């Protein structure tokens, strides 16, 4: 689910 | 037990979290139980308990899934603000603090809709309708055994009557599992995840007096969340080789994707 690691990834910007 | 630096700090972590889940979740589970209780003046659902009053409330599977999984953007980023809240957990590897969210997100997510669920149905439409139980589950298949197996998980998770200030622990400790495949660095997530441990074990004793063994219990729930999540990928089999018609009403549709 790489959509999912994106979402993740950028809010724990 | 004694009241020690250790206890008190073990307080303080609680707090802190507390404080964090407060700031993060706007939809918290006294919030819910507020409304099914009707222990509130100001929210009333509409219940939806029927195909005629379905009517007087006013690929498919696939297009219920992307819709649901869009509208869970939002607790994803909610859950990933509160995780930067736990001590430690920004300072872990990138990698792994990407691993355990994208595993955790989903957990959480049953956890915190167990708090919109009784044994009768679930809260829809930001609090302003009640699907129920038994009408999801008289849908056609496979509709009609999506959210069964999430019911029953939740009448035995909320027959511990655990409060928001436990679930923040709670959510925290599911967070912080060393477990997750593809973890790089295991022993400081297990270092986080003991004393989250230890702060849950604590709030439980202080808590809820007449439990026997509530942490444990609660620490068995894990496999009930577990295993709906591991589900999901059957139920993905299922849709692609049943042959039979899956229409379904559009208002059904829609509240399909306000769920999980
Ligand atoms: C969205 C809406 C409704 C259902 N359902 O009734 O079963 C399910 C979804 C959904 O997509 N659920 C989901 C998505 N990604 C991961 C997991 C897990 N674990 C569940």
């Amino acid at each position: 689910n790489l959509g999912l690691e994106d979402i993740i990834r950028k809010a724990l910007m | 037990g004694q009241l020690n630096p250790e206890s008190a700090d073990l307080r303080a972590l609680a707090k802190h979290l507390y404080d964090s889940y407060i700031k993060s979740f706007p939809l918290t589970k006294a919030k819910a139980r507020a409304i099914l209780t009707g222990k509130t003046t100001d929210k009333s659902p509409f219940v939806i308990y029927d195909m005629n009053s379905l009517m007087m409330g006013e690929e498919v599977a696939i297009r219920i899934f992307q819709g649901c999984q869009f509208r869970s953007v939002e607790a994803v980023q909610e859950i990933t603000e509160y995780a930067k809240s736990i001590p430690g957990f920004v300072n872990l590897d990138l990698n792994d603090q990407v691993t355990l969210l994208k595993y955790g997100v989903h957990e959480i997510i049953y956890t915190m809709l167990a708090s919109l669920m009784n044994k009768d149905g679930v809260l829809i439409s930001e609090g302003q309708g009640f699907m129920t139980r038994e009408f999801l589950k008289s849908l056609r298949k496979p509709f009609g055994d999506f959210m069964e197996p999430k019911f029953e998980f939740a009448v035995k998770f909320n027959a511990l009557e655990l409060d928001d200030s436990d679930l923040a622990i709670f959510i925290a400790v599911i967070i912080l599992s060393g477990d997750r495949p593809g973890l790089l660095n295991v022993k400081p997530i297990e270092d986080i995840q003991d004393n989250l441990l230890q702060a849950l074990e604590l709030q439980l004793k202080l808590n809820h007096p007449e439990s026997s063994q509530l942490f444990a219990k609660l620490l068995q729930k894990m496999t009930d969340l577990r295993q709906i999540v591991t589900e999901h990928v059957q139920l993905l089999q299922v849709i692609k080789k049943t042959e039979t018609d899956m229409s379904l009403h559009p208002l059904l549709q829609e509240i399909y994707k306000d769920l999980y």
